[PDB]
């Protein structure tokens, strides 16, 4: 994740394994349960793109779960780039580069490009747009997975 | 499950099938609107006749705490 | 939470797993007994709205009780729009906009917002005024489930 | 409790979770047997009224024995008030007031006041007279519930 | 369970009793002066006949710990 | 239980009583002159006649580990 040090500035610090072991243990033990929504959201608290592939990578059983979220992942990511076009011309050499939806999965981007964008001043919430694709997929699967 | 296929038994206790109720509208999720529709009818409706009658007596207006100690020797 | 920092100042740090579970379990175990009470308070402690909604969105089970609460919630919070009215014209471009019932519910504020109120001079209590509210409510639930 | 940070001051930090249940798990395996009071004592070091009563009300079961120390603690704060008259004319702008039985059950005092009268200088300690009343309740509970 | 439906029992010790009281007394939120009231009056008056004679011998002005000592054999 | 009715079985061993009187004597509160008489009266006054024999060997000026090796067989 990426977070204030002592210092006052924005530094990526890596998660913790007691945390990395609580998220699979939240999967572990309430499945699907719409608990597990804020419990995402709370551990998910300054996570970056990365972060998240990991967790859901991470994940082990409920695969067709996992593929309808990675299918809804993509769905909303395409859904990213025909909203939001590409920009007039060449990218100026003061400036870094708009995201795609795959940057934002965090596919197509690096760390540090993430850390760029996120800590630049006026930063973008790339983590906040995969945390509504995460919990819109996480809706789609509760609902689906209700009895 | 769906919340029409959520009923109270006929010596279930109204307060354990309250319970199943507010759990599977924690799965529905419409407006509050049609979540306040749902909870003034539907749980009314799939009540056993006992506690059924008994809620018709408290009337509308009535609160949970009201209708949850209304319906306990039932 | 809202804590203060070795500088001196007070900063925002996130609540801890092994925290966020203690809480788990407390429900877990002792469901509605009123040591729940003071030990909810002791682990509320420096705690914003955001936190507070967190650890009540994070409950399972118990249902009846847990909307129950919710009405109570909106009970106090609509009761806390009624005695205080909004203020005399504009909003000042040198001052901060007083808080609603859902601002104290953390539903209307932001973070950030939730941090001026608490970390400005004067400071005001929005934590403390929705802890009576879910104690009061904590009250309503105990009595009620005393069989 | 009140401790001292590494500027070089004393000041106030909150209790740990799995402090608090090392209480909850004492009282739980081992009721009213002796080991209780240098484990009390341990645990309690550097502590306020306020987390004394927090560890008090956190409790569980044996609540016959929880009234009579109740009731001990109120006799010997009664006695701190009769031994300890309140003090001639008006309170100096200059100067905090004394504390009576109450403040010491930190009941009458806030978190402030108890941080003001144990940092000050000379400072008081209200945490060591509440924990001979806590000592000597616990010995009224210790003969009582010999068998 | 209310707490006038707190009663001793013909074989219970005045100990487990005392103990129900207390928890009881825990979840009732009545102001101080009412609950020494509650105290003073019903815990004897629900106390079983054996007990009850054997706290009666006690007189006023008594503490639990004599209350406890007192009603031990029965 | 009272220090008093601290007593030592006809098949126990010593040691298992030794312990059990240290712990009631843990939860007596008395000046250590007093604890001191109680220690080297009450210990062999309640011990069991096998034992008891025993110890009337040993003498006074006697200390707990040549106690407790002393009644180890009996």
């Amino acid at each position: 994740p990426i977070v204030q040090n002592l210092q006052g500035q924005m530094v990526h610090q890596a998660i913790s394994p007691r945390t990395l072991n609580a998220w699979v243990k939240v999967v572990e033990e309430k499945a699907f349960s719409p608990e597990v929504i804020p419990m995402f959201s709370a551990l998910s608290e300054g996570a970056t793109p990365q972060d998240l592939n990991t967790m859901l990578n991470t994940v082990g059983g409920h695969q067709a779960a996992m593929q309808m979220l990675k299918e809804t992942i993509n769905e909303e990511a395409a859904e990213w780039d025909r909203l939001h076009p590409v920009h007039a011309g060449p990218i100026a050499p003061g400036q870094m580069r708009e995201p795609r939806g795959s940057d934002i999965a965090g596919t197509t981007s690096t760390l540090q490009e993430q850390i760029g964008w996120m800590t630049h001043n006026p930063p973008i919430p790339v983590g906040e747009i995969y945390k509504r694709w995460i919990i819109l997929g996480l809706n789609k699967i509760v609902r689906m997975y209700s009895p | 499950t769906s919340i029409l296929d959520i009923r109270q038994g006929p010596k279930e206790p109204f307060r354990d099938y309250v319970d199943r109720f507010y759990k599977t509208l924690r799965a529905e999720q419409a407006s509050q609107e049609v979540k306040n529709w749902m909870t003034e009818t539907l749980l009314v409706q799939n009540a056993n006749p006992d506690c059924k009658t008994i809620l018709k007596a408290l009337g509308p207006g009535a609160t949970l705490e009201e209708m949850m100690t209304a319906c306990q020797g039932v």
